[PDB]
């Protein structure tokens, strides 16, 4: 989803 | 092939542009050694994101904060680690400082499984006082309990409990120009789990009610744990950066940052970081605001 959490 | 040449140069400039927009808005002069970070982002050729950030301390605006996320879907993590460290070495040479790498070295250890990495970042948090400047790295790990134990051990008791291993994937490294270094552990809750009773049991009931309000507008929640932190830092991933003012009582300085960003050409989401006791207040005095652009 966002740069700190892959999806 | 000519298409690749145009696009390469285009991405280089778009990245520098994002950086310059942020610096030029909040600092008339660039903080040294920002041009070295600028060279580093330029040297990276694959797909990346950039984070530009402000830390607000009452009326003090700290704005020379930038991070690059390696997002080239090749998953070449070791290559990106080596590029980041090469950049860090260059900073050591030009600035005339020695970085303390021990916490990263111990975390990597001898047997690091790079296939378990899902995020890698490299960046800077620069001050006019060189000693207070830092280089930054984050590593996100998936299904690597052996490395989680190591990072928890390296935390030196800033790791609140070993029950928090359930919540931790992102590991943060700070490298101060004075040879001091810190590790941070980020305990997360994803949106799909916000309303689960286990989450209320283990997380939510330990926070005051004001800390729970911004979850309504959030897709993700971190608590940042480090002995470098005066207080646990709560992080909220707002789906839309426009909701900032709805959920956070901003001071003048932070409103200025918010205002500048409302109409920049950037990603819709933002991150917000603040200590728990700020949310109890009538106006937040200390806040961290993070903005993002991707370059495909
Ligand atoms: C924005 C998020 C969720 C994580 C990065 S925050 P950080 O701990 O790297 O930044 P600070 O320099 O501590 O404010
Ligand atoms: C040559 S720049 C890399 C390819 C580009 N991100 C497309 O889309
Ligand atoms: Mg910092
Ligand atoms: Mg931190």
């Amino acid at each position: 989803i966002n740069p700190y959490l892959y999806p | 092939m000519i298409v690749n040449v145009i696009q390469k140069d285009r991405l280089k400039e778009q990245k520098l542009q994002f950086i310059r927009n942020h610096q030029q808005a909040f600092d008339v002069e660039p903080i040294y050694p920002l041009p070295l970070f600028e060279d580093f982002v330029t040297s990276i050729e694959g797909d990346c994101s950039l984070e530009a950030s402000c830390k607000i301390e009452s009326d003090k605006l700290i704005a020379s904060r930038f991070l690059l996320f390696f997002e080239d879907k090749t998953q070449e993590w070791q290559k990106y680690l080596h590029q980041s460290l090469t950049f860090f070495g260059l900073v050591e040479n030009r600035v005339g400082v020695k970085i303390n790498y021990s916490l990263l070295q111990q975390f990597l250890g001898s047997s690091f499984d790079f296939s378990k990495v899902t995020v890698l970042s490299a960046g800077i948090d620069l001050r006019n006082n060189l000693a207070e400047s830092s280089l930054k790295m984050h590593i996100r790990i998936k299904d690597y309990p052996e490395k989680l134990d190591k990072a928890f051990a390296l935390s030196d008791g800033a790791a609140d409990g070993n029950y928090l291993k359930d919540f931790v994937n992102l590991i943060g490294f700070d490298f101060y120009f004075n040879g001091k270094s810190e590790i941070e552990i980020y305990a997360e809750v994803q949106e799909d789990d916000f309303f689960k009773p286990e989450i209320n049991n283990l997380v939510w009931q330990h926070f005051p009610k004001t800390a729970l309000q911004p979850l309504k507008a959030s897709s993700l929640f971190f608590t940042g744990l480090s002995k470098a932190n005066n207080n646990p830092v709560l992080y909220y991933h707002l789906k839309n950066r426009q909701d900032l003012t709805n959920y956070f009582k901003l001071n003048d300085t932070a409103q200025r940052v918010h205002s500048f960003y409302q109409h920049q050409d950037i990603l819709p989401y933002m991150w917000v970081g603040t200590a728990q006791k700020e949310l109890e207040k009538t106006r937040i005095e200390n806040i961290r605001l993070y903005y993002y652009k991707s370059f495909k």
